[PDB]
């Protein structure tokens, strides 16, 4: 009730005005779980409803935070948090450990609830705005202001600091060798003790914010046949680009050895250094695509040369800190998922590839929107900020299926590529 | 009287201020046309006089209009609709009947003083003067200033839905389910009472407009049954349009066929034959309006097939939230599609027409897809999930095409549906190299400048062949090579170009297209019954191919 406290005051990155992002078309079903979260959210005091002299608009979701789970609420604050928080970030910019990536396993808490007791602004309020939809535009929807902090806009945590520096002071303490990174409302922590130390030193952290600050952190784990790892783990260490494989049969047939030079070809872009010549007077003549032609004294030096040269990456590993990191997905086989993460045409900081077995999660759709959330949440790891997706989707059909597989709580940016890939090889 | 409703706070973009327009003096006739009138107005409570203490002011204008025996007063804050603040836009969207549930009755209530009771922000009353003159220079300053929502005024339509909503709230609650839609300034209150029944409640919620003091001034419940809304015509059962008459002459211009084909469009709202292909395109080349635009025997025979279609007057119904939703789909004319969703085994809900221009050489496969996701959309936003759609196109046949294509999609439950034409994948290139198969390496360049081109092939067997080409840009010729490539081999063949565009294209499994020369491709690839597309990086050095391009350029270079 009367238990607030003094705020801090926020305001819109000079240049720009609040936000207008027009509110997607939401299904009824989802939109019953929007209005009876957001009633509560009312009867709890979190959101006032307002009126029309707020003309701002930030698109709502609906998302079930775990499966088989009840509704969570998910604002689209990526648009605020860039005029707002791209002011505030050279401000309160959480500065983002490396010793993150290093250590072995690396565990996700949610700790949103949080947020939902420092009050905001009372000036601020406005640009918080969050227009709840209602179907064939009979209403022109129940239209919200944000009390406390949202859990999805960029400077909400950043405020929080205050209080999560305080709360993991001694747990910090009696646990030295634990790395805690903090990203919009989630909680990564870090670690290299055996798993079934990880798994504890989690639970302890677990039950010990519980104690001091009643963060309640929504407790997680799979017993089921989709086993899914405990506290949803990951293990930066594991991670590295090696998928790349030239085919061991590159002078059997014309047709191969052709192929061959087509790989290598566009690798000229990629690893500056690469000759091809050699291996192209082999295929020059006019001759059928099966015919088998074996290797050559230099074309095979050559071959041998590019085979090895590719393992080991050249220079590119330049994080240019105020270029933003682009990813770019490419659909290949059934299951199989490949992106590269960018910063510069051809320079790329890390490459991977997802693996979904197609069937259960055969939604293709299913397996572009788990990448999309899979090659972010390292990409918070290892440069602790959000990449710029180029997903191979149709715009239309992506925002209407995305919220129905997504699980996550921040939003990617992205943008809609129409365009014929030549990445799409076997890499 | 006025509403006693509580007013909104409004404002001007920091950096504005009260617009200072002084008002041109019109003849001294309106001039007291202007004061017979102010001052009523002014009686009812909804102005205050005040002069000097506000320098802000806008013109005021007075004249008559549109049959009418009463004068009019025009007073448009354009200049102060510049400098006030943006509010949140009373209607975002466009509400469709079709997501709307039958009710045993309906009605419309006039509620046109709407505005002009409700009073506007104690603050803002200022920046809303207006100046009163009089005759021969001779004028001290009438100046003036509203208590409710300025006729113009930007905030006007949205603080009063605002206002209204909020004075309708407790009535609903005492007495719900009776659906209540309110555009701007037209009430429609319906509901599944009998015509007294139903006239009963009309009243309880009249007398509770007249507390809030929005006297409608219709004495009853009176309004036509057929209700004109949008185009929409309405009643308790059905729905459709009417004024879609298209008049035909000689000499018709731009602007003449655009504006006819303007309504062909919204026509197809209900009746499903709409075909706006030949007609749409006629509109291509965008400059000149009044220049007379020619239709061709193609064009004018769409005209007529259309126009017959609408001398139906196909009948629309309405939504039902206990029957599952369905959506069928028809494969029409080349780039146009048509679809149907329904509730009732035979009852339109709501039709549309998917115009396939997205871009040029697409496979159908794709358009149906995007048509299905067009549908989804649109379903979404009118109902609130998506239908069943029933789709002309084999289920294994799908499953081919999602597999192999970059991009990802998704098509909820479908079931097939045998309808006149069939979606299928005419052709399909090969995955790997034919053994044995004749080799082709096609070749073609063209000098940009004299947009002479040459194409032409060799084969594993020394078979060449080249033909002079003209009028033609270096990837028009790449594609005749190609073709020349496929006139000439067998039902098994093997072709290697250079051109990244040429293997654009067909790769794309292509069907349909303006286009007479990729059409051919496509005529050949559909006869054989193994091709195989390969791709080799141009001036690079491969087998043939380099030396092809040398006998392509056999003179002039490029
Ligand atoms: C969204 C809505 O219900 C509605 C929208 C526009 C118009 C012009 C009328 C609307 N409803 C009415 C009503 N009085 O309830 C209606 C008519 Br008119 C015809 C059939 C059903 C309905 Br609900």
């Amino acid at each position: 009730p009367i238990s607030p406290i003094e705020t801090v005051p926020v305001k819109l990155k000079p240049g720009m005005d609040g936000p207008k992002v027009k509110q997607w078309p939401l299904t009824e079903e989802k939109i019953k779980a929007l209005v009876e979260i957001c009633t509560e959210m009312e009867k709890e005091g979190k959101i006032s409803k307002i009126g029309p002299e707020n003309p701002y608009n930030t698109p709502v979701f609906a998302i079930k935070k775990k499966d088989s789970t009840k509704w969570r609420k998910l604002v689209d604050f990526r648009e605020l948090n860039k005029r707002t928080q791209d002011f505030w970030e050279v401000q309160l910019g959480i500065p983002h450990p490396a010793g993150l990536k290093k250590k072995k396993s690396v565990t996700v808490l949610d700790v949103g609830d949080a947020y939902f007791s420092v009050p905001l602004d009372e000036d601020f309020r406005k640009y918080t705005a969050f227009t709840i939809p209602s179907i064939n535009n009979e209403t022109p929807g129940i239209r919200y202001q944000y009390n406390v902090l949202p859990q999805g806009w960029k400077g909400s945590p950043a405020i929080f600091q205050s209080s999560m520096t305080k709360i993991l002071e001694p747990f910090r303490k009696q646990n030295p060798d634990i790395v805690i990174y903090q990203y919009m409302d989630d909680l990564y922590v870090g670690s290299d003790l055996e798993i079934g130390q990880h798994r504890t030193k989690i639970e302890e952290l677990r039950q010990h914010l519980l104690r001091w600050g009643l963060t309640t952190p929504d407790k997680k784990h799979q017993k089921e046949p989709p086993f899914l790892w405990m506290g949803y783990e990951l293990h930066p260490d594991k991670w590295t680009v090696q998928p790349i494989v030239l085919p061991e049969k590159d002078s059997w047939t014309v047709n191969d050895i052709q192929k061959l030079v087509g790989k290598l070809n566009w690798a000229s872009q990629i690893y500056p250094g690469i000759k091809v010549r050699q291996l192209s007077k082999l295929l020059r003549g006019t001759k059928a695509l099966t015919e088998v032609i074996p290797l050559t004294e230099e074309a095979e030096l050559e071959l041998a040369e590019n085979r090895e040269i590719l393992k080991e990456p050249v220079h590119g590993v330049y994080y240019d800190p105020s270029k933003d990191l682009i990813a770019e997905i490419q659909k290949q086989g059934q299951g199989q998922w490949t992106y590269q993460i960018y910063q510069e045409p051809f320079k790329n900081l890390k490459t991977g590839k997802y693996a979904r077995t197609r069937g259960a999660h055969t939604n293709d759709v299913k397996q572009l929107t788990e990448a999309v959330q899979k090659i972010t949440t390292e990409s918070i790891v290892i440069w602790g900020k959000t990449p710029k997706f180029k997903l191979p989707i149709q715009k239309e059909t992506w925002e209407t299926w995305w919220t129905e597989y997504w699980q996550a709580t921040w939003i990617p940016e992205w943008e809609f590529v129409n365009t014929p890939p030549l990445v799409k090889l076997w890499y | 009287p006025i509403s006693p409703i509580e007013t909104v706070p409004v404002k001007l973009k920091p950096g504005m201020d009260g617009p200072k327009v002084k008002q041109w003096p019109l003849t001294e006739e309106k001039i007291k046309a202007l004061v017979e009138i102010c001052t009523e107005m002014e009686k009812e409570g909804k102005i205050s006089k005040i002069g000097p203490e506000n320098p802000y002011n806008t013109p005021v204008f007075a004249i008559k209009k549109k049959d009418s025996t009463k004068w009019r007063k025009l007073v448009d804050f354009r200049e102060l609709n510049k400098r006030t603040q943006d509010f949140w836009e009373v209607q975002l969207g466009i509400p469709h009947p079709a997501g709307l549930k039958k009710k045993k009755s309906v009605t419309v209530l006039d509620v046109g003083d709407a505005y002009f009771s409700v009073p506007l922000d104690e603050d803002f009353r200022k920046y809303t003067a207006f100046t009163i003159p009089s005759i021969n220079n001779e004028t001290p300053g009438i100046r003036y200033q509203y208590n409710v929502l300025p006729q113009g005024w930007k905030g006007s339509p949205a603080i009063f839905q605002s206002s209204m909503t909020k004075i309708l709230e407790p009535f609903k609650k005492q007495n719900p389910d009776i659906v209540i839609y309110q555009y701007m300034d037209d009430l429609y209150v319906g509901s599944d009472l009998e015509i007294g029944q139903h006239r009963t409640k009309i009243e309880e919620l009249r007398q509770h407009l007249l507390r809030w003091g929005l006297t409608t001034p219709d004495k009853k419940h009176q309004k036509e049954p057929p209700f004109l809304w949008m185009g929409y015509e309405l009643h308790p059962d059905k729905w459709t349009v009417q004024p879609i008459v298209l008049p035909e002459k000689d000499s018709w211009t731009v602007n003449d066929i655009q504006k006819l084909v303007g309504k062909l469009n919204w026509a197809s709202q209900i009746y499903p034959g709409i075909k706006v292909r030949q007609l749409s395109k006629l509109l291509r080349g965008t400059k000149a309006l009044t220049e007379v635009i020619p239709l061709t025997e193609e064009a004018e025979l769409e005209l007529a097939e259309n126009r017959e279609i609408l001398k139906e007057p196909v009948h629309g119904v309405y939504y039902d939230p206990s029957k599952d939703l369905i959506a069928e789909i028809q494969k029409q004319g080349q780039g146009q599609w048509t679809y149907q969703i329904y509730q009732e085994p035979f009852k339109n809900l709501k039709t549309g027409k998917y115009a396939r221009m997205r871009g040029a050489h697409t496979n159908d496969v794709k358009q149906l897809t995007e048509a299905v996701q067009k549908i989804t959309t649109e379903s979404i936003v009118i109902w609130g999930k998506t239908p069943k759609f029933k789709l002309p196109i084999q289920k294994e046949t799908w499953e081919t095409w999602w597999t192999e294509y970059w991009q990802a999609t998704w098509i909820p439950e479908w079931e097939f549906v045998n309808t006149p034409p069939l979606v299928k994948l005419w052709y399909q290139l090969e995955k790997e190299p034919i053994v044995g198969a004749e080799t082709f390496y096609v070749d073609g360049a063209a000098n940009r400048e004299t947009k002479l081109g040459k194409a032409g092939y060799v084969t594993n067997k020394g078979r060449q062949k080249v033909v002079p080409l003209t009028n033609t840009t270096n990837q028009k010729t790449e594609l005749q090579a190609i073709y020349l490539a496929l006139q000439d081999s067998g039902l098994e063949v093997n072709i290697v170009t250079d051109s990244q565009y040429a293997l654009g294209i067909i790769q794309a499994q292509p069907d349909k297209s303006e286009s007479e020369l990729v059409n051919q491709i496509i005529e050949q690839l559909i006869k054989k019954e193994k091709v195989y597309l390969a791709w080799v990086p141009a001036h690079k050095g491969i087998g043939g191919n380099e030396q092809v391009d040398k006998l392509v350029s056999a003179g002039i270079r490029k």
